[PDB]
């Protein structure tokens, strides 16, 4: 089971840390990717972390801004979020990659274990 | 006469790659540029060089790829494009394994695709616990003509019979839409 929280709606250039409580794998024996969808638009990756050498790697769109992380103590990954934009507005999930030759980074739909996920949408409107 | 001492040039120049899935490591530390070639010769003695793809741990890869085709989907080469997939059990392995790589390498390297063979990006072997797999990676899923063309000629080459089905997965669905779970434009 992977189980993500701290969504909801945030104002332009706010700040957001999600979580992702891991439990049916170690997260230092494997690799875990944030990947996220839009509404309409198709899945992006977002960001990786090795947590047992803690080396990480950011899609383009959010270096910079937002900053992965885990506990293996928890075994919970976290996102902190700052400096968020109406673009980064999607349901926002954790899953284990299976990168494999000519397969590495940008294969959100290349996980076996996925989370439901946590909407975060970013906003200054007043409606819906 | 000079085919005593010239060596024998290819077609194209090839790029030979490793890959080992440690996901306690970055995949950029886990990918290697073996060498590249551009003649029989120089083929040869990389090929006796290395290991059988029947006698890598599981979770490595090779791939050959045509020199300026960098071994990643989003390539501009390989991102509209796909693979045929050979997916191979554990019989296998011991079986087609090295013979049916051995093939690919040559199909590549000789362009074995005629007119069609400049749609060919390279191939890649996949050693797994839960079975094997080698694909041919070609640059556009919308050339229905080369697409199935390279697949008949493959096929012929591995000596597979026509009741035995192979398929071709655009590298977008695989990567982008579905996994494990993504479904053929084409079969031969």
């Amino acid at each position: 089971q992977l189980v993500e929280s701290g969504g909801g709606l945030v104002q332009p250039g706010g700040s957001l840390r999600l979580s992702s409580a891991i439990s049916g794998f170690s997260i230092s024996s494997t690799s875990i990717d944030w990947v996220r969808q839009a509404p309409g638009k198709g899945l992006e990756w977002v960001a990786r972390i090795s947590p047992s050498s803690g080396s990480t790697s950011y899609a383009d769109s959010v270096k910079g801004r937002f900053t992965i992380s885990a506990d293996t103590s928890k075994n919970t990954v976290y996102l902190q979020m700052n400096s968020l934009r109406a673009e980064d507005t999607a349901v926002y999930y954790t899953g284990r990659p299976l990168p494999e030759m000519g397969f590495f980074t940008q294969i959100p739909a290349m996980v076996d274990y996925r989370g439901q996920g946590t909407l975060v949408t970013v906003s200054s409107g007043a409606a819906e | 006469n000079p085919e005593h001492y010239i060596k024998h040039p290819l077609q194209n120049r090839w790029a030979l790659w490793f890959f080992k899935n440690d996901k306690s490591k970055t995949w950029q530390a886990n990918l290697r540029l073996i060498s590249k070639f551009d003649t029989v010769e120089d083929f040869w003695a990389l090929y006796n060089h290395i290991q059988l793809s029947s006698n890598l741990m599981p979770g490595c890869d090779y791939s050959l790829f045509k020199d300026g085709i960098e071994p990643m989907w989003e390539d501009e080469k390989n991102k509209r494009g796909g693979r045929w997939l050979i997916t191979l059990n554990k019989q296998q392995r011991r079986s087609d394994l090295d013979r049916f790589w051995l093939e690919t390498l040559l199909c590549l390297i000789g362009e074995s695709f005629d007119d069609y063979s400049d749609d060919v990006c390279g191939a890649v072997v996949n050693v797994r616990a839960k079975g094997d797999k080698i694909a041919i990676w070609t640059t556009e899923c919308e050339n229905r003509e080369a697409v199935t063309h390279i697949g008949r000629v493959y096929k012929e080459r591995l000596g597979l019979p026509p009741k035995i089905v192979i398929g071709y997965q655009s590298h977008a669905d695989t990567a982008t839409k579905s996994g494990s779970t993504t479904k053929n434009r084409f079969v031969v």
